C-alpha cells in the first residue's frame, strides 16, 4: 500500500505536469502553425516582389 | 685538447675543488632552476 | 522516476566516474555546480533550491584518487558523502579486500545505498563496475554481490566490467585475481558486458586518428557505450527499453551470461563531413572483428543471440532491410536454437558530443551486446596461466595470510573447468 | 620576401568546431599560404591571390579567402606586431546632434585622413551610461545646452584606426572653441564644422590615455548600450539603406552628400551585423524571387555594412527610383542621375541595396535595430 | 594518512640520508630553516609523509639518526642542512665500532639499542597510520651490520605486519676496503631472509662506472654518487605521494615482486641518466628511458644480469604520459628476450604512474628488480669466509666479545641454501 | 544511374587530373568548401555522375590518389579544391619512385595493389550502374606508366563488359627528359592495347605550338597545358550529364569508332581558341569554328595530314546552333578533301550538338580524329627501342629488379602488331 499510494502520488503530479506540457505542447504546435502562415505571408510579399 | 676535452670545458661556465664539491654536484637535473608548480594531473587537465 | 543506482569502484570506476558520469551532465542541463541553467531524474535529485544532486556510489580503499574529484572541477556536484574514503589501498591482493579491508568498510557503504535507494521512488536495478585487475574491485565487490543479492533478494544487476588484456597486462598475479573473484560472481550477476585496454587501444589508433592515447581518451568510449544503453529509460523514441529486457533476450542459460559489446560510429571530427552515415555502414561495422572492444575472434565460434539501440535520425524501414542483409552472410554463424535472435530499440535523441573530445558529432549509433561462445577462448588463457603458476605454488602466501585457506584455490580452478565444459555443450 | 603572419579562425559548418589555422601573405607578390596550428601537416599549399590588400591586413577585418570566412584574431609573430601593432593606434569619435545634417563633408575629410573606420553607429544611451560621460566633466563654464544635446539629441559612435590616430585627429581637429577657429581661420574640422563652441562637434579625445575614459563613458560594453536610436514608425518606413562593401572602398561620404542632395533626410546608422543569419532573416523576401542570390549575398558576406534607416521626404520622386534599376548599366543607360551611375559597382550587386516592396520596410528597420 | 618511518645507522648511513633527506626538501619545496617556499599547492598536500608538523608552519622530519661514536652526527649537524634534522633524534654513543659485529650487536650497540627504541616507539605511534619502514645502513661496517640488524631485528618482533625495506649497502666483490668484509657482511646476511622484505642490494663499484661513462664526470665524490642513490629512495613512493593515472604503495610492488618468502633480494635502478654537458641534444622521451634502464651498464649492483633469468621485474614512471606508448615498450621487452626470464610466470612487468615530474626533468622512471644472478654478489662473499674460517683468521676478536662458532657454522648454511634455491630456476 | 570511376596516377596526371576538377566545379557551381555554389538550376541535376555527396548535402568528388611516392599528393591538396576529396582514399607510399618496372609493378606495386583496388571497390559497389573509368596518366617512366598498366588489368577480371577511357601525354618528337623510356612504355603498350576499350594521346610539343602561333603567347608555363587538356575531357564527357539535342554516352563511342579491335586511340582538340588583339577581328559562327576544327594547326598532334586519311572525325559540338549548319558544314569539308578520307566508309564524320556552352563563350567545341597519319608517332618510340636493346644499354636495373630479356622482343613484337595489323586497312 505504501508503494502504490507513493507511485500513483509521484505518477499523478507528473501526469499533471505532462498535462499542463501537453497543452502548451498543442500551442506550441499552433505557433508552428502561425510560423508556416507568416512563411505564406513572405511568400505572398515574395508574389508582390515577383511582379 | 688533452684526453676529455669538451665536456671539462663546457661544464665550468655552466657551473679546494674537492672539498667545494664534497656534498656534491648537480648531475641529475637541468640547469634551469625550478621546473615545480605544474597542475597538470590527468583528472585536472582533463 | 525511473532512477538506475549505478555502482562503480576500484581505481577504474573512480577514473571512468569523471568521464562516464561527466557526460550525464552535459546531454542535461547541468552545470559543474548543480544548476540547471524532466527525463533527468534516473540520475539527478532535485531540491527546494535547483540543486541536481547525482545518485551513484563510488567507493575505493586509498583515497589517493577520490581526493581528486572533491578538487576538481566537480566538487559542489558530488555529494559530500557519495563519494567513500578509506586508507588504505587493498595493493592487487584478493585476501584483504575480501575478508579484512573490505570488511571493516561494509557497513556504511550498506548504510549509504539504503538510504540512496529508498528516496528513489522508482529504481529498476543496480549496475556495478568492478574491476578484476586488482584488490578493491576483486576484493571488496565481490563481498558486495553476495551481499546486495540477500538483502535486496531478486533485484536484476548487470556489470560493464573491467576485464583485463590478453597480450598486454599491467600487474603481476592477475591469473589468480580475475580467476578468484569469477568464481564467486558467476551466480550473483546476471550478466557480464566486458571491456579490455589493449583492445581499445587498437580503436583509437585505427578508427580515430590519435595514437600516444590517454585512459581518459579511452574513458570516454566507454563513458559512451553507457548512455546509448540507459538512453531507452531516459528519453522518448519510437521503442523504449527497460533493464528487463537485457537479461532476458541476451541470457539463455543461468550459467551462460557472459556476452560481448561494441559501439559502431567510430570516426573522428576531421572526416566527419565526408562519409555518408548510413544505417547500412554504422550496422556492418558492428559485426567486424575490427570494431569489437574485446580481443576475440568471433569467426571461430557461433553467436546465441544479440541485441540493438538505435539513436537519433532512425528510418525503421532501412534497419530492417540492414538487418535483413545480415542473414544472408555465411561468414556470420548462429546456433540453431536461436533463430530470431535479435532486439531493436529506438530512441529520438542523438549522440552529444564533449566539448574537447575525440569523436564527431553523430547523428546514428549503434550499440550490439552480443553473447558469443568465443569469449570462451578468452577463458582459456587465464586458466591456462593459473597452473603454469599454481604448480610451482609462487605468490601463494599472501593469499592466505590475510585471513584465507589455500583450499579455495582448489575450486575456483576446478569451477571454471566445468565451465569450460560448459560452453562446448551449448554451441554444438 | 618579408612575409606577415596571423592566426585564423573559421566556423566548421557540418561538426560545428571552431577551427584555428595559421594564414600567411607574403607582401610584393600577392602569395598567401595556410597552415594548421592545431594538427601540424599542411592541408592549404601556397597560391597566389589578388583581391586581398595591406590595408585588409588589420586585426578584426573579416576577409574571405576562397569561400571561407575569417577574422584574423592573433599575432603570431613580433616582426609583423612591430610592424603593424605599434602605429597602428585607434581612437574616438562621435558624431552630436548638429553634425547629422553635415556629416558626408566630415566623413569625406576622414576618408581624405585615411583612418580606417571600424565601428560607427547610432546609439541612444541609458542613464547611467549617459551620466558616465558628463562625470569626468567640470570646470567653470555653464553646460546646460551640451547636456541638454547629449541627454536629448541622438548620436553616433564611431573608432577610427590610423597611424598615429590622436596626433592625426588633433591636427585634423585643431582649436577648440568656434569663435576662437574661426578667428584663427585655418581649414578645419573645428573652424568650418560644429555649432556654438562646445553645444556640439564631432568628439575628440584629450590624450591616448584618456581615450580609454572617453570610449567607454560613449560606448561601453554592451549591458544597457540601447538597440535603437530612431522612431520605429513615422507612417513612411520604408526606406532601408546598405553599404557593405563600398565603405571599404571609401565613397561613403561623397554618397552622404549625394543623399543630402536633393533635400533627403538621414534617421539612423549602425555597423554590427553578422554575416549570414542577419542578412538571411531579411533577405527572406528576396529569397524565392532574386536570381544570383548567392553573389548578392557574398558582398553581404565580404563586409560590415553602415545599414540605415530613411524615410519618404517628397513625392516627386521616389526613392526607389531615385536609387535606381537593378543595373548600373542599365542605369547609365537610362540617366546619370541614378545612384548607380554615380555610384553602383557590381552588375547587380548594388552599392545601395534597398527594399522594393514599400510594406516591409518597418519590419525590417525593426529587426535591424529595434530587435538588433 | 600513510608516514613512512625512516631508519639510519652506521656514518655509511648517515651520509646517503643527510643526501636523501635533501631531495625531499627539493621536492616538497622545503627551504633549510624549516618552513616552506615552494611555489605549488600539490606539493603541500601529502606533506605529512615525511614532515611532522610543529608551531609557525615548521615541518620537521621523522628522521632517525644513530651512531656509537659521537664523531659523525657532529658533521651531519655541521652540513647545509642543520636546523632540520631533530636534536632529540640524535642517539649518540662514545665508542666506534672499528669494523666489528658484536661491538655493535652484543656488548656497545646492544645496551643503547633501549634509547633508540624509546624514540621510535613514541615516534612511530605518533603516526596515524604508519605504512611501514626503511633503511640505509652499512653491511661494511660495525654499527649499521652491528647495531642497526637488531633495529630490523626487535622493531619486527613489536609490529610483524608492517613492511621491511633495506638500501643495502653491500660491498663489492672486486676491490675491498676491510679485512672483515666476510664476516660482518656474512653475518648480517644470516638474520636477512627471515626478518626483512625488500632488499636493494647496492654497490660503490657498480656506482663508480656510472658517474664517468654516463654523467662525465672525471671528479667523482661521494655525494655525487650518494644523490643517484638519493634519487632511487624518492624514486620508489612517486606514486603514494602524488595522484596520477595508477597509484602503487610499498605493498603493491612487494607482491607483484616475490613470490616465495625467500626470494626477495632487488636489483635497484633509475632511468634517466646522460652527460651535464650534452644534456639538450638528447630528446627525453619515452624510447629513451626505456632503453636505458633495460640494461647493464645501467644498474647499481655489480653483477652482470645476463647471467640468469629475472622471475619478477618492476618499475614505476613519472610525469604526464601516453601510457599505450610504454605498453607497447613492456611486451617488446618481453618478447625480444624472451631467454632473459623464466618462462613458468606468464606476467612478469608492473607500471605504476604519477602526474608531475621533478624539478627539471620532465619523465621519470626507477627499476626495482628481482632476479637470480644476484648470486655472483654473494657467492664471493661466500666463497671469501671459508678461505678465512678455514684459517681461523679472526676469531680471537669473535670469541672475546660474546659470541661462538656455531653462531658462526650456520651463518653460511643460511647463505649456501639461499643460493641453493635461486640456483635451480635459472 | 550513369556514373564514371576516377584515379589520378603518376606525377603527370596527377597535376592535370586535379585540374580537372576546378573546370569541372566552376561549370556546375560548387564551391571549394563544398558547398553548392551555382548560378542555373540546370547543372544540379546531373550531379551524381563525378560527385558522390555527403551529409548535409555537400559534395565530395569521385576520384583515387595514388601515386608511388608522397611528394605529389602534397601538390594536389592544393589551394583551389584540395579539401573536397575523402581523405581514407588518399594513398601515399614509401619506396622510391624510380622508374623501375618492377617498382611500377613487381617490387613496390604489389604492396600497393591490395589497398589501391579497395578504394575503386568503395566507391563502384555502392552503386547501380558502372559507364566509364577515367585515369590520368602518361607514357614516360615506371610511375606513370607502370601504374597505369597496374590499375586497369587487374580490374578487366571483374568489371569486363564496361569502357575504361584514360587520357596519356605520349612521348614528344624532340626532347624527353626520362632516358629510360621504351623499356615501361612498350611493356605498357603490351597491355594498354589489350585491356583498354579507349585510350588516348596528348604530344608535349604540339601544346607549346599552339601558344605561340594562335594565341600568341609571350611565356606558356605548365600551368597552361592543363588548361588545355582539361578542356577537351570535360567536352567529351557532357551528352552524359546535359540536355541536349543529339545525345551519346560512352558505350556509343564503343560502336561508333572502332572498326577493328585494336585501333582506338584518339587525337584530341578544342575549337575557338584565340588571341586577346585579335578578338573584334573574329566572328563566331558555325563555319567559321568548323575551319578551326579541321585546322592542321589546332590539334594536340605533331602529325601532318598528308600522312592521314581521317577514319571517324567526331566533333562534339556544345552551343545554341543550328542542327542543318552543322550537317551541312560537317559534309562541305568532306568533298573539298576527297583523298585524305577512306573511300571505304561512305560517310565519315559525325556530331553532337548540345545545349549548354561552356562558362566564358557563347559557342565551342571538341575535335576528336581518327587518322592514318599517326604511323609516325609509332615510328619514333618503336625505333628507339632497337638500338637500346642491342646494347642491354639500361637492361641492368630492370633485370637487377626482375624483368627478363626475353620480354623486351615480345613487346616490341606486339608492339609492331599496332603497325602491322594497322597496315592492312591503310591501304
Ligand atoms: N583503460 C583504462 N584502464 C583503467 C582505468 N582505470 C583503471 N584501469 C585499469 O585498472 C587496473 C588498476 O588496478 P585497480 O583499479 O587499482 O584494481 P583495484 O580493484 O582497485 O585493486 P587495488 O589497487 O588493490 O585497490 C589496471 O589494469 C588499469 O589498467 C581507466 O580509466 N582506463
Ligand atoms: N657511495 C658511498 N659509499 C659510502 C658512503 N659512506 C660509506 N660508504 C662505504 O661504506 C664503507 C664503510 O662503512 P663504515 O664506515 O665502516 O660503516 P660504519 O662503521 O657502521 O659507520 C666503505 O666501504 C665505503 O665505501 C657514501 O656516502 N657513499
Ligand atoms: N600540366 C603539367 N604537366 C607536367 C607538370 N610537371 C610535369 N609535367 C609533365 O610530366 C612529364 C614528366 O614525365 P612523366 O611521365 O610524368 O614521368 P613520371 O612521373 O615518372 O611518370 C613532363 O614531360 C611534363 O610534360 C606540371 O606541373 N603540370
Ligand atoms: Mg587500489
Amino acid at each position: 500500500s505504501i508503494k502504490s499510494i507513493e507511485r500513483d502520488r509521484l505518477k499523478t503530479e507528473w501526469d499533471q505536469h505532462n498535462d499542463c506540457k501537453f497543452v502548451d505542447s498543442l500551442v506550441k504546435a499552433r505557433v508552428k502553425d502561425a510560423m508556416q502562415g507568416f512563411i505564406i505571408n513572405t511568400e505572398e510579399r515574395r508574389n508582390k516582389l515577383r511582379e | 685538447l688533452l684526453y676529455n676535452w669538451e665536456e671539462e670545458r663546457a661544464t665550468n661556465y655552466l657551473d679546494s675543488e674537492s672539498f667545494f664539491f664534497r656534498h656534491g654536484h648537480r648531475g641529475l637535473l637541468t640547469l634551469q632552476p625550478q621546473s615545480p608548480t605544474s597542475s597538470c594531473t590527468t583528472q585536472k587537465d582533463s | 522516476m525511473r532512477e538506475c543506482i549505478s555502482v562503480h569502484v576500484g581505481q577504474a570506476g573512480v577514473q571512468i566516474g569523471n568521464a562516464c558520469w561527466e557526460l550525464y551532465c552535459l546531454e542535461h542541463g547541468i552545470q559543474p555546480d548543480g544548476q540547471m541553467p524532466d527525463s533527468f531524474n534516473t540520475f539527478f535529485s532535485e531540491t527546494g533550491a535547483g540543486k541536481h544532486v547525482p545518485r551513484a556510489v563510488f567507493v575505493d580503499l586509498e583515497p589517493t584518487v577520490i581526493d581528486e574529484v572533491r578538487t576538481g572541477t566537480y566538487r559542489q556536484l558530488f555529494h559530500p558523502e557519495q563519494l567513500i574514503t578509506g586508507k588504505e589501498d587493498a595493493a592487487n591482493n584478493y585476501a584483504r579486500g575480501h575478508y579484512t579491508i573490505g570488511k571493516e568498510l561494509i557497513d556504511l557503504v550498506l548504510d549509504r545505498i539504503r538510504k540512496l535507494a529508498d528516496q528513489c521512488t522508482g529504481l529498476q536495478g543496480f549496475l556495478i563496475f568492478h574491476s578484476f585487475g586488482g584488490g578493491t574491485g576483486s576484493g571488496f565487490t565481490s563481498l558486495l554481490m553476495e551481499r546486495l543479492s540477500v538483502d535486496y533478494g531478486k533485484k536484476s544487476k548487470l556489470e560493464f566490467s573491467i576485464y583485463p588484456a590478453p597480450q598486454v597486462s599491467t600487474a603481476v598475479v592477475e591469473p589468480y585475481n580475475s580467476i578468484l573473484t569469477t568464481h564467486t560472481t558467476l551466480e550473483h550477476s546476471d550478466c557480464a558486458f566486458m571491456v579490455d585496454n589493449e583492445a581499445i587501444y587498437d580503436i583509437c589508433r585505427r578508427n580515430l586518428d590519435i595514437e600516444r592515447p590517454t585512459y581518459t581518451n579511452l574513458n570516454r568510449l566507454i563513458g559512451q557505450i553507457v548512455s546509448s544503453i540507459t538512453a531507452s529509460l531516459r528519453f522518448d523514441g519510437a521503442l523504449n527499453v527497460d533493464l528487463t529486457e537485457f537479461q532476458t533476450n541476451l541470457v539463455p542459460y543461468p550459467r551462460i551470461h557472459f556476452p560481448l559489446a561494441t559501439y559502431a560510429p567510430v570516426i573522428s571530427a576531421e572526416k566527419a563531413y565526408h562519409e555518408q552515415l548510413s544505417v547500412a555502414e554504422i550496422t556492418n561495422a558492428c559485426f567486424e572483428p575490427a570494431n569489437q572492444m574485446v580481443k576475440c575472434d568471433p569467426r571461430h565460434g557461433k553467436y546465441m543471440a544479440c541485441c540493438l539501440l538505435y539513436r537519433g535520425d532512425v528510418v525503421p524501414k532501412d534497419v530492417n532491410a540492414a538487418i535483413a542483409t545480415i542473414k544472408t552472410k555465411r561468414t556470420i554463424q548462429f546456433v540453431d536454437w536461436c533463430p530470431t535472435g535479435f532486439k531493436v530499440g529506438i530512441n529520438y535523441q542523438p549522440p552529444t558530443v564533449v566539448p574537447g573530445g575525440d569523436l564527431a558529432k553523430v547523428q546514428r549509433a549503434v550499440c550490439m551486446l552480443s553473447n558469443t561462445t568465443a569469449i570462451a577462448e578468452a577463458w582459456a588463457r587465464l586458466d591456462h596461466k593459473f597452473d603454469l603458476m599454481y604448480a610451482k605454488r609462487a605468490f601463494v602466501h599472501w593469499y592466505v595470510g590475510e585471513g584465507m585457506e589455500e583450499g579455495e584455490f582448489s575450486e575456483a580452478r576446478e569451477d571454471m573447468a566445468a565451465l569450460e565444459k560448459d560452453y562446448e555443450e551449448v554451441g554444438m | 620576401s618579408e612575409r606577415f603572419v596571423f592566426i585564423a579562425e573559421w566556423f566548421d559548418p557540418n561538426a560545428s568546431l571552431f577551427r584555428r589555422y595559421e594564414l600567411l601573405f607574403y607582401p610584393g607578390d600577392g602569395s598567401v599560404e595556410m597552415h594548421d596550428v592545431k594538427n601540424h601537416r599542411t592541408f592549404l599549399k601556397r597560391t597566389k591571390y589578388e583581391d586581398l590588400h595591406l590595408e585588409d591586413l588589420f586585426i578584426g577585418n573579416k576577409v574571405n579567402i576562397f569561400s571561407r570566412q575569417l577574422v584574423l584574431l592573433d599575432y603570431g609573430d613580433q616582426y609583423t606586431a612591430r610592424q603593424l601593432g605599434s602605429k597602428k593606434e585607434k581612437t574616438l569619435a562621435l558624431i552630436k546632434p548638429d553634425a547629422v545634417s553635415k556629416a558626408g563633408e566630415i566623413i569625406e575629410i576622414i576618408n581624405k585622413a585615411g583612418f580606417t573606420l571600424t565601428k560607427l553607429k547610432m546609439m541612444t544611451l541609458s542613464r547611467k551610461e549617459a551620466t558616465d560621460f558628463h562625470i569626468d566633466h567640470q570646470s567653470r563654464p555653464f553646460l546646460n545646452e551640451l547636456i541638454q544635446f547629449i541627454t536629448s539629441g541622438p548620436i553616433i559612435a564611431m573608432e577610427i584606426l590610423r597611424d598615429d590616430a590622436v596626433c592625426e585627429w588633433k591636427r585634423l581637429l585643431g582649436p577648440a572653441n568656434s569663435g576662437l577657429a574661426r578667428t584663427d581661420a585655418p581649414e578645419s574640422i573645428r573652424a568650418l564644422f560644429g555649432t556654438d563652441g562646445i553645444k556640439n562637434a564631432a568628439h575628440g579625445p584629450d590624450s591616448f590615455a584618456c581615450a580609454a575614459r572617453e570610449m567607454e563613458l560613449f560606448f561601453p560594453s554592451s549591458g544597457v548600450c540601447g538597440p535603437a536610436n530612431t522612431a520605429k514608425f513615422t507612417n513612411c518606413t520604408t526606406c532601408c539603406i546598405v553599404k557593405p562593401h563600398a565603405v571599404s572602398e571609401g565613397l561613403l561620404g561623397k554618397i552622404l552628400m549625394t543623399i543630402r542632395d536633393a533635400g533627403f533626410e538621414i534617421s539612423a546608422m549602425q555597423m554590427f551585423n553578422m554575416d549570414r543569419i542577419n542578412v538571411e532573416e531579411f533577405y527572406e523576401v528576396y529569397k524565392g524571387v532574386v536570381s544570383e542570390y548567392n553573389e548578392m549575398v557574398t558582398e553581404m558576406y565580404s563586409g560590415p555594412c553602415v545599414a540605415m534607416e530613411i524615410q519618404q521626404t517628397n513625392p516627386t520622386m521616389t526613392f526607389r527610383e531615385f536609387c535606381g534599376p537593378a543595373d548600373p548599366e542599365i542605369a547609365r543607360h537610362l540617366r546619370p542621375g541614378t545612384l548607380r551611375a554615380i555610384f553602383g559597382k557590381t552588375k547587380i550587386q548594388n552599392a545601395v541595396h534597398c527594399t522594393d516592396l514599400p510594406e516591409d520596410g518597418l519590419l525590417e528597420v525593426q529587426y535591424f535595430f529595434k530587435i538588433l | 594518512m600513510r608516514e613512512i618511518v625512516h631508519l639510519q645507522a652506521g656514518q655509511c648511513g648517515n651520509q646517503i640520508g643527510a643526501k636523501f633527506w635533501e631531495v625531499i626538501s627539493d621536492e616538497h619545496g622545503i627551504d633549510p630553516t624549516g618552513t616552506y617556499h615552494g611555489d605549488s599547492d600539490l606539493q603541500l598536500e601529502r606533506i605529512n609523509v615525511y614532515y611532522n608538523e610543529a608551531t609557525g608552519g615548521k615541518y620537521v622530519p621523522r628522521a632517525v639518526l644513530v651512531d656509537l661514536e659521537p664523531g659523525t652526527m657532529d658533521s651531519v649537524r655541521s652540513g647545509p642542512f642543520g636546523q632540520i634534522f631533530r636534536p632529540d633524534n640524535f642517539v649518540f654513543g662514545q665508542s666506534g665500532a672499528g669494523n666489528n659485529w658484536a661491538k655493535g650487536h652484543y656488548t656497545e650497540g646492544a645496551e643503547l639499542v633501549d634509547s633508540v627504541l624509546d624514540v621510535v616507539r613514541k615516534e612511530a605511534e605518533s603516526c596515524d597510520c604508519l605504512q611501514g619502514f626503511q633503511l640505509t645502513h652499512s653491511l661494511g661496517g660495525g654499527t649499521g651490520s652491528g647495531m642497526g640488524t637488531l633495529l630490523i631485528s626487535k622493531i619486527r618482533e613489536e609490529y610483524p605486519d608492517r613492511i621491511m625495506n633495506t638500501f643495502s649497502v653491500v660491498p663489492s666483490p672486486k676491490v675491498s676496503d676491510t679485512v672483515v668484509e666476510p664476516y660482518n657482511a656474512t653475518l648480517s646476511v644470516h638474520q636477512l631472509v627471515e626478518n626483512t622484505d625488500e632488499t636493494y642490494c647496492i654497490d660503490n663499484e657498480a656506482l663508480y662506472d656510472i658517474c664517468f661513462r654516463t654523467l662525465k664526470l672525471t671528479t667523482p665524490t661521494y655525494g655525487d654518487l650518494n644523490h643517484l642513490v638519493s634519487a632511487t629512495m624518492s624514486g620508489v613512493t612517486t606514486c603514494l605521494r602524488f595522484p596520477g593515472q595508477l597509484n602503487a604503495d610499498l605493498r603493491k610492488l612487494a607482491v607483484n615482486m616475490v613470490p616465495f618468502p625467500r626470494l626477495h633480494f632487488f636489483m635497484p635502478g633509475f632511468a634517466p641518466l646522460t652527460s651535464r654537458g650534452s644534456q639538450q641534444y638528447r630528446a627525453l622521451t619515452v624510447p629513451e628511458l626505456t632503453q636505458q634502464m633495460f640494461d647493464a651498464k645501467n644498474m647499481m649492483a655489480a653483477c652482470d644480469p645476463r647471467h640468469g633469468r629475472y622471475l619478477t621485474v618492476a618499475a614505476v614512471f613519472r610525469g604526464r604520459m601516453s601510457m599505450k606508448e610504454v605498453d607497447e615498450q613492456m611486451l617488446n621487452v618481453q618478447n625480444k628476450n624472451s631467454s632473459y626470464f623464466v618462462e613458468w610466470i606468464p606476467n612478469n612487468v608492473k607500471t605504476a604512474v604519477c602526474d608531475i615530474p621533478p624539478r627539471g626533468l620532465k619523465m621519470s622512471a626507477t627499476f626495482i628488480g628481482n632476479s637470480t644472478a644476484i648470486q655472483e654478489l654473494f657467492k664471493r662473499i661466500s666463497e671469501q669466509f671459508t678461505a678465512m674460517f678455514r684459517r681461523k683468521a679472526f676469531l680471537h676478536w669473535y670469541t672475546g666479545e660474546g659470541m661462538d662458532e656455531m653462531e658462526f657454522t650456520e651463518a653460511e648454511s643460511n647463505m649456501n641454501d639461499l643460493v641453493s634455491e635461486y640456483q635451480q630456476y635459472q
